[PDB]
RNA sequence: AAACUGCGAAUGGCUCAUUAAAUCAGUUAUGGUUCCUUUGGUCGCUCGUACUUGGAUAACUGUGGUAAUUCUAGAGCUAAUACAUGCCGACGGGCGCUGACCCCCUUCGCGGGGGGGAUGCGUGCAUUUAUCAGUGGUGACUCUAGAUAACCUCGGGCCGAUCGCACGCCGGCGGCGACGACCCAUUCGAACGUCUGCCCUAUCAACUUUCGAUGGUAGUCGCCGUGCCUACCAUGGUGACCACGGGUGACGGGGAAUCAGGGUUCGAUUCCGGAGAGGGAGCCUGAGAAACGGCUACCACAUCCAAGGAAGGCAGCAGGCGCGCAAAUU
């Protein structure tokens, strides 16, 4: 390749997305945007797929550039846009809000929150340095950089972000004791609170986490968001709360479900 | 926008470094 | 063109390989630029994302620090002297990093002798200029001539460095990369490595 | 004064060419008798020299300075000019306009 | 000079030998301040090079190189070239249609640093990762420990 | 409508000739580089005509040339977010050096100590060189931030003379956007390196080094790390654990057929990576190409011609010829 690519084959395209292998040879190429391109959900297979308010592509387009939704108080007209974790989506003419929180099968979520929920956002931190004339400046997992930061925040924290202004209200730090949430790996979708933390230098961290059930398991320092202090969480949970049940235990939980029915 | 948000964490910068000093004082007797 | 691949040399062992894409355009190399002595002129060259280097073909001022002192200042260049990586650019007088060339040394002998109010590089012949003389022997305040007398116990020079003084130009090297950035920038040599390149310079002769 | 011209087969003139033939030079943006189609192509072509010779069809002429007689056909019919200045200084300019 | 061998003076570019302070301190004693620098990866600098008046820029102690990639371990092979040596890996290739191995070897040539001295061709060396050095050097030795016939 | 300006045309599609530690796969690193665009930060931080600056040139009108082309010449107009130039304001200062003159404490005094200061020279961020001390962070910086003396390319560096919609508050002040901007970060990558792994062949056993082969020192060139290249040095480097050479009806994987268990054979082919556009080579533009539905030559073919000249590249979709045992609709 002479350049960078535009296209994207549905084959190739990112699993949790759930598409079809015959509706088309294409899948949409998320634009560039805060976040990565294996790790986002495009507005048009958020608008389109899971919500159903459109049919064809073309009338996710007709959706957007009547200036309906808003991405964390944005209005954002490009239908391949990459919204990702944490993110909140607001259509004011339907009166709904979502955030992007994935489920213990490792999906996106069509988790729906409070119009009060929907201004604010928790941020992990990635880097922290200090820029010209001696001012200390932040870079998230969602790209805002943010200057002026307590100094008491450190890399793998999380803030919490107020959408209307963009400023940090609160922060919890990273340690044994705190609730997370795994964003990536084998254990993506699973909440627990960190137990230990085993550290390699010159190499990838690793976090044991234990689960409400008593259930451990381990991923990368770079995998694990904090979500609360303690036990209790600062954003609301999807309908499994992070516990992931066996093959065995949903298909008992799925065949008292149809007893009950009569 | 610049003087109100220099000013700002000057006051919180302050209340840390005070607040990271108690610490330290305490700290050398015990 | 003139390219700067791996893969047209031998493998370790020795081994002849055989090349499995044609010439790239990042691999690719430039002529050199040669600077020269002389009035400046200097070339803006587009590269790789857009940017810009500055070749420059001649020079004949740079900017010149001597370390000890602290005083950088401009100066012009004068002649090329002993090299280092080949004893052919001294003949063809070409600038690059790493160079010995001579430079002037009026810029330096005005700060010395307003700072420290000492005559440096005056023969013994009395040359006295009004000028001069109001540079050197003005008459100052209390104070003023109380900091300058607590300032003469440390203003001595060595002896090597005052010989150069008296012919009016310093022995430099040039501590900048003239066919990239397009400036001759460098140190005065001192001490030990002035000592040094004081050998090796008759020892050419 | 000598303004221009074509030789017999078609090739017009250049200024810088000092030749009484026709030469092959690579033309690129800014030059006489080239259009590029892209940004950054250049093209050989054929061009004639700037010296006047007895191989030309036509010939450019442009009257410098006004004689005495009159053309049948030139300085009869004066064209006004089909548009006027769009800038404002330049109108300023025209009608010796001032800042009121 | 034994330290200035090269036709261009050698010196630590972090350092500044010109340092004009007193006459005292002319009579006093001429020895360089030396910029040592701590490769650590739980490796220990070893004292011939806080000690030491060699100049080198590719030894990773008292040098510009840093230590990133892989830590790998071999035995000293030849020590022929100026200033680098050659190494032995030996390892056990496994072939699964007969559930069995094989020995291979590779040769692979290291940088030494003269603060490494008193090192024979029997011995185990680590090595780290650095960048190209030249053409066929990217490790540099971090540890010397002598070999089973050890004095 | 046309034309100037901007953006794209470096993606996609095709094919498998080359290619034997090469490509590629798993694993790592960039603390050794670049990056159009998206997203966020920054955008009165600089103490030195502005209520608007200059010259053109397209489209258009008119006169033409050639056998011939997406060929173009002359003349008369006219624009800019094209091409150039260039201020006001925040602007009152602050902070560093130089510092004639003035004041206070003490001594009998000389003297010592502590202050005020007119007058001048510099100043912000990016560039380049040198020196100094020890905000934040790494496993580790020659890191980030800081201080000082200077520099700052005319083939030149940033500091908005641009556009739309709603109209207003006390001649001033203004709200939503659009387009542009050096830099920082982010996204899409790309490029170099790290460890392990490939078929047959000894009727290939020694190979590399004159003409860089392994390494050292300094530099050139390059986006950068490196014999990438040069000068001066040293004599190294690989090999029966199969180097070097040759062959391959050899692009590599994910995979396919067969199958008690082990195994054998296939993978041009729609997904990922590589390579090429008749064969070599060289370039311009651009963030990105050594681009071929771009240009310039040479080699081989081949097209129109008034014989002067001009124009070429289906391994894109159909289709034709040829080759064949062997493969579809202009």
């Amino acid at each position: 390749a002479r350049g960078p690519k535009k296209h994207l084959k549905r084959v190739a395209a990112p699993k949790h997305w759930m598409l079809d292998k015959l509706t088309g040879v294409f899948a949409p190429r998320p634009s560039t945007g805060p976040h990565k391109l294996r790790e986002c959900l495009p507005l048009i297979i958020f608008l389109r797929n899971r919500l159903k308010y459109a049919l064809t592509g073309d009338e996710v387009k007709k959706i957007c550039m009547q200036r309906f939704i808003k991405i964390d108080g944005k209005v954002r007209t490009d239908i391949t846009y990459p919204a990702g974790f944490m993110d909140v989506i607001s259509i004011d003419k339907t009166g709904e809000n979502f955030r992007l929180i994935y489920d213990t099968k490792g999906r996106f979520a069509v988790h729906r929150i409070t119009p009060e929920e929907a201004k604010y956002k928790l941020c992990k931190v990635r880097k922290i340095f200090v820029g010209t004339k001696g001012i200390p400046h932040l870079v998230t997992h969602d790209a805002r950089t943010i200057r002026y930061p307590d100094p008491l925040i450190k890399v793998n924290d999380t803030i919490q972000i107020d959408l209307e202004t963009g400023k940090i209200t609160d922060f919890i730090k990273f340690d044994t004791g705190n609730l997370c949430m795994v964003t990536g790996g084998a254990n993506l979708g699973r909440i627990g609170v960190i137990t230990n933390r085993e550290r390699h230098p010159g190499s990838f961290d690793v976090v044991h986490v234990k689960d409400a059930n008593g259930n451990s398991f381990a991923t990368r320092l770079s995998n694990i968001f904090v979500i609360g202090k303690g036990n209790k969480p600062w954003i609301s949970l999807p309908r499994g709360k992070g516990i992931r049940l066996t093959i065995a235990e949903e298909r008992d939980k799925r065949l008292a479900a149809k007893q009950s029915s009569g | 926008k610049n003087k109100e948000e220099a000013a700002e964490y000057a006051k919180l910068l302050a209340k840390r470094m005070k607040e990271a000093k108690e610490k330290r004082q305490e700290q050398i007797a015990k | 063109g003139i390219s700067r691949d791996n893969w047209h040399k031998r493998r370790k062992t020795g081994g002849k390989r055989k090349p499995y894409h044609k010439k790239r355009k990042y691999e690719l190399g430039r002529p050199a630029a040669n600077t020269k002595i002389g009035p400046r002129r200097i070339h803006t060259v587009r590269v790789r994302g857009g940017n810009k280097k500055y070749r420059a073909l001649r020079l004949d001022v740079g900017n010149f620090s001597w370390g000890s002192e602290c005083c950088t200042r401009k100066t012009r260049i004068i002649d090329v002297v002993y090299n280092a990586s080949n004893n052919e650019l001294v003949r063809t007088k070409t600038l690059v990093k790493n160079c010995i060339v001579l430079i002037d040394s009026t810029p330096y002998r005005q700060w010395y002798e307003s700072h420290y109010a000492l005559p440096l590089g005056r023969k013994k012949g009395a040359k006295l200029t009004p000028e001069e003389e109001e540079i050197l022997n003005k008459k100052r305040s209390k104070k003023i001539q109380k900091k300058y007398d607590e300032r003469k116990k440390n203003a001595k020079i060595s002896s090597l460095l005052e010989e150069q003084f008296q012919q009016g130009k310093l022995l430099a090297c040039i501590a900048s990369r003239p066919g990239q950035c397009g400036r001759a920038d460098g140190y005065v040599l001192e001490g030990k490595e002035l000592e040094f390149y004081l050998r090796k310079i008759k020892a050419r002769k | 004064r000598i303004s221009g011209g074509n030789d017999k087969q078609g090739f017009p003139m250049k200024q810088g060419v000092l030749t009484h033939g026709r030469v092959r030079l690579l033309l690129s943006k800014g030059h006489s008798c080239y259009r590029p189609r892209r940004t950054g192509e250049r093209k050989r072509k054929s061009v004639r020299g700037c010296i006047v010779d007895a191989n030309l069809s036509v010939l450019n002429l442009v009257i410098v300075k006004k004689g005495e007689k009159d053309i049948p056909g030139l300085t009869d019919t004066t064209v006004p000019r089909r548009l006027g200045p769009k800038r404002a200084s330049r109108i300023r300019k025209l009608f010796n306009l001032s800042k009121e | 000079a034994d330290i200035q061998t090269e036709r261009a003076y050698q010196k630590q570019p972090t350092i500044f030998q010109n340092k004009k302070r007193v006459l005292l301190g002319e009579t006093g004693k001429e020895k360089l301040p030396r910029y040592y620098k701590n490769i650590g990866l739980g490796f220990k600098t070893p004292k011939e090079a806080i000690e030491g008046t060699y100049i080198d820029k590719k030894c990773p102690f008292t040098g510009n190189v840093s230590i990133r990639g892989r830590i790998l371990s071999g035995v000293v092979t030849k020590m022929k070239m100026q200033r680098t040596i050659v190494i032995r890996r030996d390892y056990l290739h496994y072939i699964r249609k007969y559930n069995r191995f094989e020995k291979r070897h590779k040769n692979m040539s290291v940088h030494l640093s003269p603060c490494f001295r008193d090192v024979q061709i029997g011995d185990i060396v680590t090595v780290g990762e650095c960048r190209p050095l030249s053409k066929t050097v990217r490790f540099n030795v971090l540890k010397v420990t002598k070999a089973a016939g050890t004095k």
